[PDB]
């Protein structure tokens, strides 16, 4: 008798190619003894908790195990399965699964086991896609802004999460980047000692200096502009688009107190090597920046009754920058 | 609370107490004492600097004596908790 | 190894044609799930309760299932049994 493909409390079984169950099998027993027990509907984070997210642990799982020609195949079946001329809209696929209700809602069981596993799988993207937001290629305006310094206090992990699920896609580059670093790191120690192997933070998060060293000035001025690099990859690469192509679809572009260079360098970006190589000259001038305005200013302690008293007034740790809310230039002006 | 730091040598460069307890394992070893523990001084200069801002609010000049005994060795990297009174 | 057809608490395992299992088993898999839980010895009225009874239920459930040249062979498996 022909069965059925299943697990859990929660099943998607596919159609495999007639002439393909008997070593689709040894994958799924592989793959069954690689999930957890089901939790009452699958509350723990690494169960999936709704059948497309089933299918795409799998095929995440698949794709390590030497055995190709079913990734592909299975990756294909995914499309047709969830995304019929819309085959491209993965990202779009996983925020509606949010909705379901035979998916109890939680955005991080969304981001992997399906997006992450997807470009785990995915071979080359590149199928040139519509920039139909711009499709409108008359009436619309892109234009692309690049954070600046100190936006939020834990910023590596946002670098953290991209390198968990786009790691595909950033290994290429940001490796090329971090020797970069470490061919500048040394030549201005005394002021970073902790040593800048970003490579070893993101392959071990035990290695990772505090947040306070990462928060140090010589350190997070280079890492938002990788940050903000590899978002630019990413959403160039996820399109399939060269760099210099997708920057003809914008009008213009400019950046915040930091990420200005990284809004220069993608006007002087045209292909992927072009990317590179002004990605370098950038993170090695912002790696100056950091090392050079902490040299001449080097924060300093603080005597503790005032930042006991700052965080019991509900205000900030204080900082050489402090923002001001609600109140208009010519009275702050008047203040100071 | 504090930490010891990684190496010596640092230290042993800048106060120039190049004593080989504290840099070398061999000499350690030679003295059966624990290993190449942290300098003394520096142990001293760091509770010092930390009560110099915790009991004078960060104020320099208002620290005008202070004596410690060393009554414990501390090996680098160690995590050291003090009192103050 | 070759291992047995099987359900439930009472078994009725057949030979196939042993360049059968492969087809064979997808309609087994089709057919274990549209049984109901075991109950009690069988006492609902829907589950079978003798193994002559399971088999039946199978050879018709593997009437509607598209794939002939079993549904006779298992049917004069069937009689012969």
């Amino acid at each position: 008798r022909p069965f059925q493909l299943t697990h859990g409390s929660i099943e998607h079984t596919l159609l495999v190619p007639n002439d393909l169950f008997f070593n689709y099998s040894q994958l799924k027993d592989e793959f069954i003894k690689t999930l957890p027990e089901p939790t009452e509907g699958f509350a723990g984070d690494d169960e999936p908790s709704s059948p497309a997210e089933l299918y795409g642990k799998f095929i995440g799982f698949i794709s390590n195990a030497q055995f190709p020609q079913i990734v592909e195949l299975s990756l294909k079946d995914f499309e047709s399965r969830f995304l019929d001329n819309n085959n491209d809209n993965i990202h779009s696929f996983a925020v509606k699964l949010l909705d379901d209700e035979t998916y109890p809602t939680t955005i991080a069981k969304v981001k992997e086991n399906i997006v992450k596993n997807y470009y785990k799988a995915v071979k080359s993207i590149n199928k040139v896609e519509s920039n139909l937001l711009y499709h409108c290629k008359h009436d619309a305006k892109l234009v692309a802004i690049f954070g600046g310094q100190g936006n939020t206090d834990d910023y590596f992990e946002e670098l953290r999460e991209l390198y968990t699920l786009y790691q595909g896609l950033i290994e290429d580059l940001l490796v090329s980047i971090a020797e970069k670093l470490n061919q500048l790191h040394p030549s201005f120690d005394k002021i970073y000692t902790q040593g800048l192997n970003i490579l070893s933070w993101l392959k071990h998060p035990e290695t990772t200096p505090d947040q306070d060293y990462l928060l140090s000035v010589p350190v997070s001025c280079p890492v938002i502009c990788v940050i903000q690099l590899c978002h630019y990859t990413i959403t160039c690469k996820v399109l399939g688009l060269t760099p210099g192509e997708f920057r003809n679809s914008l009008k213009w572009s400019t950046g915040h107190s930091q990420g200005l260079v990284t809004a220069v360098t993608i006007a002087a970006s045209d292909s992927w090597d072009s990317f590179l190589k002004n990605s370098l000259t950038a993170v090695s001038l912002l790696l100056f920046i950091g090392s050079r305005c902490l040299s001449t200013y080097p924060r300093t302690s603080l005597p503790p009754t005032m930042l006991q008293d700052s965080l019991d007034n509900g205000e900030g740790r204080p900082s050489p920058m402090l923002s001001v809310r609600d109140l208009s230039i010519k009275q702050v002006e008047k203040f100071i | 609370t504090s930490k010891a730091p990684g190496t010596n040598e640092p230290y042993a460069i800048v106060s120039g107490d190049y004593n080989p307890i504290h840099v070398s394992r061999v000499f350690a070893a030679y003295a059966k004492l624990p290993g190449t523990i942290t300098h003394g001084m520096y142990s001293s200069a760091s509770i010092r600097a930390l009560v110099e801002e915790w009991a004078a609010n960060n104020v320099a000049a208002r620290v005008r004596a202070f004596k410690c005994d060393f009554v414990g060795m501390v090996l680098p990297n160690d995590t050291l908790q003090t009192t103050m009174e």
